[PDB]
């Protein structure tokens, strides 16, 4: 009942989202595929006529939404923005998530890392931004995350101290600015050396980029069946349309075709159909990344587990093949103690408040202080608001508030 | 022509294959008609350009 | 007929494991558990930490703690009526069996 | 214009939220479903094709999700609390929840 | 085609489930492991635990 | 539109003939005996369903 | 007869104080101002 833990240290770190932005768009020539070079089968397929542009019109659907998704996840700047060629931003080292310029890519050390870990009538359709491309939005978007803050996202972008920026986050999730100067060089180690173990842990684990490969496995599993079905009879006498042509007469001959036609078909539709569930799956994880991208990247959240387990300060958006990967610096409590706690101190027979903080004792003494992190301060009128009697509060214990301005008119 | 070089079959090759009838020029201008491989067309006559993806600005940081 | 349900990895037990894990962390630690290890906090002060956020000042859970705890038990019990009185309620469950 | 009305009490509700969360994993045996004992259809369905293969993937792969599910609901506790041997709590009875 | 058909219900059905379990696991996140702001989003009222 | 377009393209697929000899049942029926007016009638039903 | 200040969720009357208010700016400006007197905590201690 007495007892509250207040965490007298912090840990800054740096966590990895990988999300799945785009998939891989795919076009299919109905006649290539279930007829191959034979005229004869072409003339008795149009006879289906409309399931092939129905099949044609799905698959297109799919592929100007992939450009979409990826539009809408990086394409939330209208400027592209240049970080300025000084590097110094009070000693936290950007080097690994900006751009690195003797790269021909000129793709980030992270962003390089991650590029190297993923790995019939049927084509794949190139996507319209390329990679260079997409760098270049990530780019812009860590220019102004570093320069200008969260201002760039809700605005045209303002200039800011990233050290100030900093300051702002430490308020956001109720830690005071002076935490964050006091301790500027520590929080800078820290953070440096969390973006140092980020490199080294995606290299070491392959899984972690395995949510990216798993949809591009996905996507070669379902083109492979539907290469192998074209093997399958289907019940007809041969797969080869033109030894049914050879070994038949005419009109037994047509109703084989047929049932090649139709299982091909088939087969075709069955595509099609995962291939959209497939979609919609990459769709609603692009509108995730987008609001994440906007939440995180370009704000600060107040959501609990939103941006990274811990107190959220800022996010950084990395580039990955088919994907976005979102570095998370949070702020984690750490060494905790044991202070007593109680909810309200009885000084001149009324009851005081801690104005924005909890009050801890020590053990002979009684201090307030701020929840996140331990820094005690004599209880004063200034911290504290006093609402009615001793006698209605459960738990209240006597204390002396200090007055400041006594000891002026004592003087 | 998608995957086809153009000495295969107002001439450009792009990574989505060979373009004829649109001349490229290099000014940037928004994507009006989306060939892919970031070129894209517009009528102007018809032409194909890298799209440019905003106006480049500098941040200043003090 | 060819037909079979595969059994779920983890069992209901394991389950209501996970969940007391979670209302011990959420009664005790109060949020801290979420956002870290858990830090113990009394269960009055973080529901006035609770409605400092919704934007009521402290002092009003404290003083009106004990008519606060009475509607809290009354609500409570009042669930467990509703769900028992209603179909509905746990229709949607009911719907994907 | 000059108006404003200010709540003078206040009421704690307590409200249900259900939320599905898992659904039923199922396999199917392609064989046994379409030719039953029989040997010889089971010879004519090898010459329909792989859907067989197809189809059994998918089940699969609901399967596997509806455990990703559960474990991302549940599993979001690193170590499992135990409620302190006391239950009182400022007067806050949780004996139905706990 | 039957069990086409079934495969291919399961599949939208596994979608909406799955939509739904990623609400609750926000939702475990955002209501039962912290405060939430947001209006409605656990219950009506002012949230608070 | 995506509407519009669905339905019409079921009311376009009641033509294809699905290797029938015409997409008329009636005419199937007039112009064939009940055991091959069976077998051109599943074809028709089939790619229907 | 009286003007307090109060929290806006629950109804906690409190006598208008230096404290409690900041000052902006001069009366003609904002539109529906009314004059009340705001109390100074220091001004008693002062006259003692
Ligand atoms: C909390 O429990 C202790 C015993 O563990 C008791 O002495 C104390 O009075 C209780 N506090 C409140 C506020 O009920
Ligand atoms: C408020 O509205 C009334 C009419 O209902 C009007 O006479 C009065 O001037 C208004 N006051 C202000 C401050 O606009």
């Amino acid at each position: 009942n007495n007892s509250i833990a207040i965490p007298t240290n912090f840990t800054i770190s740096v966590t990895t989202e990988i999300l799945p932005v785009s998939m891989t768009k795919t076009s299919v020539d109905c006649t290539m595929y279930i007829c191959g070079d034979s005229t004869e089968c072409s003339n008795l397929l149009l006879q289906y006529g409309s399931f092939c542009t129905q099949l044609k019109r799905a698959l297109t659907g799919i592929a100007v939404e992939q450009d979409k998704n990826t539009q809408e996840v990086f394409a939330q700047v209208k400027q592209i923005y240049k970080t300025p060629p000084i590097k110094y931003f009070g000693g936290f080292n950007f080097s690994q998530i900006l751009p690195d310029p003797s790269k021909p890519s000129k793709r980030s050390p992270i962003e390089d890392l991650l590029f190297n870990k993923v790995t019939k009538g049927l084509t794949v359709l190139p996507p319209l931004l390329t990679d260079e491309m997409i760098a270049q939005y990530t780019s812009a978007l860590l220019a102004g995350t570093i320069t200008s803050g969260w201002t760039f996202g809700a605005g045209p972008a303002l200039q800011i101290p990233f050290p100030m920026q900093m300051a702002y986050r430490f308020n956001g999730i109720g830690v005071t600015q002076n935490v964050l100067y006091e301790n500027q060089k520590l929080i800078a180690n820290q953070f440096n050396s969390a973006i140092g173990k980020i490199q080294d842990s995606l290299s070491s684990t392959p899984s972690a980029l395995g949510k990216l490969q798993d949809v591009v496995n996905h996507n070669a599993q379902a083109l492979n069946t539907l290469v192998k079905q074209l093997s399958s009879k289907f019940g007809a006498i041969s797969s080869v349309l033109n030894d049914i042509f050879s070994r038949l007469d005419p009109p037994e001959a047509e109703v084989q075709i047929d049932r090649l036609i139709t299982g091909r078909l088939q087969s075709l539709q069955t595509y099609v159909t995962q291939q959209l569930i497939r979609a919609a799956e990459i769709r609603a994880s692009a509108n995730l990344a987008a609001t994440k991208m906007s939440e995180c990247v370009l704000g600060q959240s107040k959501r609990v587990d939103f941006c990274g387990k811990g107190y959220h300060l800022m996010s950084f958006p990395q580039s990955a093949p088919h994907g976005v990967v979102f570095l998370h610096v949070t702020y984690v409590p750490a060494q905790e103690k044991n202070f007593t706690t109680a909810p309200a101190i009885c000084h001149d027979g009324k009851a005081h408040f801690p104005r924005e903080g909890v009050f801890v004792s020590n053990g002979t003494h009684w201090f307030v202080t701020q929840r996140n992190f331990y820094e005690p301060q004599i209880i004063t009128t200034d911290n504290t608001f006093v609402s009615g009697n001793c006698d209605v509060v459960i738990g209240i214990v006597n204390n002396t508030v200090y007055d400041p301005l006594q000891p002026e008119l004592d003087s | 022509y998608q995957g086809v070089n153009c000495t295969e079959v107002n001439v450009f090759q792009t990574r989505a294959g060979c373009l004829i009838g649109a001349e490229y020029v290099n000014n940037s201008y928004e994507c009006d008609i989306p060939i892919g491989a970031g070129i894209c067309a517009s009528y102007q006559s018809i032409i194909a350009y890298t799209m440019s993806l905003g106006a480049e600005n500098s941040v200043a940081y003090s």
